């Protein structure tokens, strides 16, 4: 038999008015969220988190699936083509790099308890709607700052690095906006 | 064992950002 399954409906905006005199991204990000232009290059399948992971193990982990996804799939300004054809990831610490999901417009959209990534491509909304569902973010200004990657519960995998391109800033602005809109009730006794 | 990383090559190499707040683990 059949009985229940699914029901494809994703719809659940945090609405609460505390007050409005916020700044640009914070009245965003508390009520509706800020939205970033981002493209979807790759992604890697970590089977890990940081509470498990090596200080420069976690940081290998996030920058393989960044460095071999921008040196070898489409969508990188930048590549030379080196990918090791059959071997491991980085350490088989992870899981795998799957490089499937490449070349696809996205919208990284931050929200008080919710971090998703509109499709650009007007296909849906993908990610996860829920802060506390996330695990990695490399970005800011470092030598990958040309491409971003965030990882997080993924919808297939159990934790994946989705790797966005044509960041144009949304490197530190997307990780400074998170952290400090998190940081809002961001408590000192952890982190 | 002390080298830096656990391996290294053109694929794979440490060298970025990756972090994000207190959700997974305070690190």
């Amino acid at each position: 038999g059949q009985l229940g399954g699914e029901e494809w409906t994703r719809h659940g905006s945090f609405v609460n008015k505390p007050t409005r005199g916020w700044l640009h991204p914070n009245d965003k990000v508390m009520g509706p969220g800020v939205s970033y232009l981002v493209r979807y290059m790759g992604c890697v399948e970590v089977l890990q988190s940081m509470r498990a992971l090596d200080f420069n193990t976690r940081t290998q982990v996030t920058r393989e699936a960044i460095s071999l996804v921008c040196e070898a799939v489409p969508g990188a300004k930048g590549a030379t083509r080196r990918r090791k054809p059959c071997s491991r990831p980085l350490s088989s610490i992870l899981g795998r790099s799957n490089l499937k999901f490449a070349g696809m417009p996205i919208t990284l959209t931050v929200s008080t308890s919710s971090l998703n990534l509109m499709a650009a491509d007007c296909k849906q909304i993908i990610a996860n709607h829920h802060m506390q569902s996330i695990s990695f973010a490399s970005g800011g200004d470092p030598d990958t700052a040309e491409y971003v990657a965030y990882v997080a519960k993924d919808p297939v995998n159990q934790r994946a690095c989705h790797i966005l391109e044509c960041p144009e800033g949304l490197a530190q602005d997307v990780i400074s906006t998170i952290g400090q809109a998190f940081e809002l009730r961001f408590k000192q006794y952890l982190r | 064992r002390a080298k830096w990383d656990t391996a290294n090559n053109p694929l794979y190499k440490e060298a970025t950002s990756t972090f994000t707040n207190i959700t997974y683990r305070g690190t």
